[PDB]
């Protein structure tokens, strides 16, 4: 085959350095087209003789004099004549056919002039539109991740083909130009038209194309100079900056950078750090080296209207991107098949960095609910996949995009955290530093990190492993899934097997290891840490560490550092339960949660009865801390979803009202009648969940608090008396208790809300009305652009659907208005998969299945488009719900009746 | 891009 028909670049030519000049035109032409122009020179070195230059180019028109490029030799090298230049669209190449061969060791310069659309598409150099007062503003910014650098200028657009870049922006003279590096100096006027200015930037270090960034805008900054002279700036809309919304980001950035320089034993490798808040940046955040982009709600924080979870989100998303400024940007994985190592690593250490900035918050705990249990839901499926993918199976831009998923990020994080824990952090940090120093400004595979970690292991005598780092990690990276570890405490027998939530699932993906792992197993016996154990690649083993007397108990996987779930014989479970009932503080808070998370998953898998899982919630009446309650609430939301229209609900509600009342009472006092929030994040999180659980389960005292506060707000609209933390519950419950007075007031507040996060809470709360007529009127608003944003339409319908009373109304609304398909799937794709998912979520009867089939019977024209697969998922999901409800209804009913007094 | 990773 011809090389220009292969998706991977040749290795015959390697880039040295680039000059790139970009010029966005932020005024459309007389047709509404926005464009940018560019000029580039790439200097590259011939490694092997070749008579063709293949470089990436996507959606660029060339206006170069002559052929699409001009080609020169560097110094006194001669250059062959160009035969022709062509664009090969499929593989996204510009191809320069030469009349002779380039010579090994010679350097060449290739110059081009080009232009592209400055589209509203979040790809390459693109435009972003937003409002300042009555004025529509347009800025130019970048998103190269993963294969879009080539959409802004021709380049060898693979991550290992690193080079230095000299960026120049030509821009309106009253706008600011930003790039990876500082400007060289002040801007100078463009001679052809001094309404434009030219900003040149300092040369980048040797770096990857996917990490380039350049931005032209009206933004302003808050700034700090670190003690080492590193300039730190947070950029945002002028009104956001003036409001002070960039201050929290500024506060944490300096401490995070310092943490990482030490953690990595490597100086921050750039002269400055810019971070920018972009309105409606749907990629969320991107780690461009020296110029990190964020969506506004991810970077900005308003103390007066934002909740604590909001603050947690800002500090961790910052730590994540900053983590990459070394791991990923300084040392770069050679190919997209190893993306998991890069994103998995940042997804783990974001908690470490953030913990440094907010050390009272215990942020490191949050990886357990946030990543470990989250990803275990999808990794406990037959349709999962290994972290590792052969490089030669990842070729196309679409294949590269598929690397960015939950497994890569969250299982990547879980597995790396497990690795650091079993090596110990000190030892892990030593291998990590060695890896970074050896490969700085270069590229690696995951085997390079293992090698450097093994070097650290081999240079000490304290930590001993049952095999090499690589052999151990191969079990966690070359095969999908994870084991359930089952202990029989009467014998100390211990077994492992591939855990699937569906006990009747057929696994057809084969493992080189037969789904056996090498497993690090910490344990606690009667509240005392035991010696660490390794389960080798065997189905069963035995150790006295896991053997108990019937007044003793043992509990494995302390703090859920290991990527596995744990089952015990029923006697040990009861002992654990007893301990949790009498003195819970003897079991680490994370394990108090684990008992709940694991047992509910085990019940789903038919490995324990559902009553055993429910039994594990009984201790919660004395539980004050966030996580174990969160575990219960996450595990029970499906029960609520299946049973909230059934006879099971009263007893469930009553049971939950019983469990949560003492916690509610506790915070009542602690908060001094809800006047002051608890001090640290976990306790604030616990209060939020307690209020939520209390109110939504009809605890009179909570309902009273909600009604009082909202009435107080209504009598004095400009002085909101509800703390941001509690708003979503208080607003929802108060609207639930009230009528059109409350609803119309909240709607008024929605229509004048300036801040997205307040508007979100209001939109969600309005769906909590218990008046059919208000909900139907609200549904009638969701398709009106004047009243509900397009981007918010399905979200709103979904919130209405989640109201038991709104369920039939939303479902009727969707069926009836479905012909908004030939209206929103040609103008703006309109997340239809989420809508179907949401409104059909509750379905658990044959009757509801029949409704869904009868509704589907409209394939005749219309179709479904983006949610065609989502409908099929809904039918499969309904069958699963039907079956689960039949198996569980009776047992669950009687357990709740039994335990609600 | 991205992460964090909620709970
Ligand atoms: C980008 O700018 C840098 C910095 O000015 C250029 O680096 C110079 O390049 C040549 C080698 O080709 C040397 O003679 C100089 O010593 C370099 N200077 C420095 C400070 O390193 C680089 O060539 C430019 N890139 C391109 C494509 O022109
Ligand atoms: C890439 O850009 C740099 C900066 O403009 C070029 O270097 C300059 O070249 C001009 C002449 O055109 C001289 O006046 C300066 O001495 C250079 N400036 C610096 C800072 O070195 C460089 O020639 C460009 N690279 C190529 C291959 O054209
Ligand atoms: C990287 O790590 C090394 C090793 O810890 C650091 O060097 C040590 O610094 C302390 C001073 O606080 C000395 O007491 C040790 O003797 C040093 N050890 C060695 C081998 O030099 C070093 O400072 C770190 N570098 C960076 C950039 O973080
Ligand atoms: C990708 O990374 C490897 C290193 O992992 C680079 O190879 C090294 O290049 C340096 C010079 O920069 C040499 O000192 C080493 O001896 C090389 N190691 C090898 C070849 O194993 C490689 O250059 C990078 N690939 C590209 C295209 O830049
Ligand atoms: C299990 O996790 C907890 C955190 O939830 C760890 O407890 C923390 O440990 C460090 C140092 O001992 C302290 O800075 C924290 O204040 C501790 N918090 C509490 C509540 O004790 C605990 O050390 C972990 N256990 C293991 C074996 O790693
Ligand atoms: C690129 O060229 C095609 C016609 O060859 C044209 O339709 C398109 O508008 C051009 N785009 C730009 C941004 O100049
Ligand atoms: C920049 O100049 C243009 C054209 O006069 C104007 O529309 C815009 O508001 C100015 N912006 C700033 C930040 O001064
Ligand atoms: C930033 O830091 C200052 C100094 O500690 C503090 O008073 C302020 O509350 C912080 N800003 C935010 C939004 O947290
Ligand atoms: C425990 O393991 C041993 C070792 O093979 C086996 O003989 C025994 O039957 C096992 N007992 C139980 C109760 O699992
Ligand atoms: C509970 O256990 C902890 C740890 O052993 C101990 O400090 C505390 O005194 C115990 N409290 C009670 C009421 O037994
Ligand atoms: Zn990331």
């Amino acid at each position: 085959s011809k090389p220009w028909n292969r998706y991977r670049l040749p290795t015959t030519l390697l880039p040295d350095s680039y000059n790139v000049t970009l010029r966005p035109y932020l005024t459309p032409n007389a047709d509404g087209l926005y464009i940018f122009k560019g000029k580039s020179i790439v200097r590259f070195l011939c490694q092997e003789p070749t008579d063709v230059i293949i470089i990436h180019s996507k959606k660029l028109n060339y206006t170069t004099q002559g052929h699409m490029v001009v080609l020169r030799g560097v110094g006194d090298s001669q250059v062959p004549e160009i035969d022709r230049t062509e664009l090969v669209e499929l593989t996204e190449y510009l191809v320069v056919h030469l009349k002779g061969s380039l010579q090994p060791g010679h350097m060449y310069e290739m110059e081009s002039e080009f232009q592209g659309e400055l589209a509203d598409d979040l790809a390459g150099f693109y435009r972003s539109e937003y409002m300042e007062g009555n004025v529509k503003k347009v800025l130019a910014t970048t998103q190269m991740q993963s294969t879009d650098a080539r959409k802004s200028f021709p380049c060898f657009d693979e991550p290992a083909m690193k080079a230095t870049f000299n960026i120049t922006l030509i821009h309106p003279n009253n706008l600011t130009a930003l790039s990876n590096m500082p400007p060289k100096g002040s801007s100078t006027p463009l001679a052809e038209d001094p309404n434009w200015s030219v900003t040149e930037f300092e040369t980048t270090p040797v770096m990857s194309t996917y990490l380039l960034a350049y931005i032209v805008s009206e933004f302003q900054s808050v700034n700090e100079t670190a003690q080492n002279g590193v300039l730190i700036r947070i950029w945002a809309r002028p009104n956001a900056i003036a409001e002070g919304h960039g201050m929290y980001a500024l506060n944490v950035t300096g401490p995070i950078l310092n943490f990482f320089a030490n953690h990595y034993n490597t100086s921050y490798p750039l002269p400055k750090s810019d971070q920018i808040a972009l309105p409606d940046f749907n990629a969320g955040a991107m780690e461009n080296w020296g110029l990190v982009t964020y969506r506004e709600n991810a970077l900005l924080f308003d103390p007066q209207s934002s909740s604590i979870s909001n603050k947690e989100r800002v500090v961790t998303v910052i730590a994540h991107q900053l983590a990459h400024q070394w791991f990923g940007n300084l040392v770069t994985l050679a190919w997209w098949n190893d993306l998991w190592l890069n994103e998995g690593f940042a997804s783990y250490v974001e908690y470490l960095g953030a913990d440094h900035a907010e050390p009272t918050w215990n942020l490191k705990d949050l990886i357990v609910p946030g990543d470990v249990y989250r990803v275990m839901a999808v990794d406990a499926l037959a349709s999962s996949h290994p972290l590792t993918t052969p490089a030669e199976e990842v070729n196309t831009p679409a294949q590269i995009s598929e690397m960015f998923d939950s497994i890569s990020y969250s299982k990547g994080a879980s597995v790396i955290r497990m690795l650091s824990n079993f090596l110990t952090e000190d030892l892990f940090k030593e291998g990590l530093a060695s890896y970074l120093h050896a490969f700085a400004y270069q590229n690696t595979t995951y085997l390079d990190l293992w090698e450097h970690l093994q070097k650290a292991v081999d240079a000490q005598t304290s930590i001993r492993l049952p095999d090499t780092v690589r052999a151990i990690m191969d079990r966690w990276t070359l095969q999908m899934g994870f084991p359930v570890i089952t202990v029989d405490t009467k014998t100390g027998n211990i077994s492992q097997k591939h855990f699937l939530l569906d006990s009747e699932s057929n696994v057809t993906r084969s493992s080189a290891f037969d789904y056996l792992w090498i497993v690090p197993i910490s344990s606690i016996k009667n509240g005392v840490m035991q010696d660490h154990y390794w389960l080798r690649d065997v189905s069963q083993a035995q150790n006295d560490l896991f053997k108990t007397a019937s007044d003793d108990w043992v509990l494995l996987n302390v703090n859920v550092t290991g990527y596995f779930q744990v089952n015990y014989d029923e006697d040990n479970w009861r002992m654990i339960q007893h301990q949790l009932q009498t003195n819970l503080s003897v079991i680490p808070v994370i394990n108090r949660a684990q008992v709940i998370y694991d047992s509910f998953n085990l019940a789903t898998a038919h490995m324990v009865p559902v009553t055993l899982a429910l039994d594990n919630t009984l201790f919660l009446n004395g539980e004050k801390e966030y996580m174990p309650w969160q575990a219960a609430l996450s595990s029970l939301s499906y029960f609520s979803l299946m049973f909230d229209r059934s006879e099971v609900y009263g007893p469930m509600k009553k049971y939950l009202r019983k469990q949560v009342e003492p916690l509610f009472q506790h915070f009542e006092t602690l908060t001094k009648n809800w006047t002051e929030r608890p001090e640290n994040l976990m306790d604030q999180y616990s209060e939020i969940n307690a209020i939520s659980t209390a109110c939504s389960n009809g605890l009179p005292q909570c309902e009273n608090l909600a009604k009082t506060l909202f009435d107080q707000w209504m009598s004095d609209p400009e002085n909101n008396p509800i703390h941001p933390n509690l708003r979503s519950t208080i607003y929802c419950n108060a609207i639930a208790q009230g009528g059109q007075d409350q609803w119309d007031f909240a709607w008024g507040q929605l229509q004048q809300a300036q801040l997205v996060n307040e508007a979100d809470k209001l939109r969600s709360a309005l769906a909590c009305s218990n008046e059919v007529w208000l909900l139907n009127r609200y549904l009638g608003y969701t398709l009106n652009p004047d009243l509900i944003r397009k981007q918010d339409a399905t979200s709103t319908i979904n919130s209405i659907a989640s109201n038991v009373i709104g369920q039939p109304l939303a479902w009727d609304f969707v069926q009836s208005n479905w012909k908004k398909l030939f209206q929103d799937y040609g103008g703006g794709s309109f997340s239809f998969s989420n809508l179907i998912q949401g409104v059909t979520r509750r379905f658990s009867s044959e009757f509801e299945l029949q409704q869904l089939e009868q509704f589907k019977k409209n394939n005749m024209d219309v179709g479904f488009g983006s949610g065609t697969r989502a409908l099929e998922q809904a039918l499969e999901k309904t069958k699963a719900n039907i079956k689960w409800v039949k198996e569980n209804k009776e047992v669950v009913l009687n357990w709740f009746i039994e335990h609600s007094s | 891009a991205a992460a964090a990773a909620a709970a």
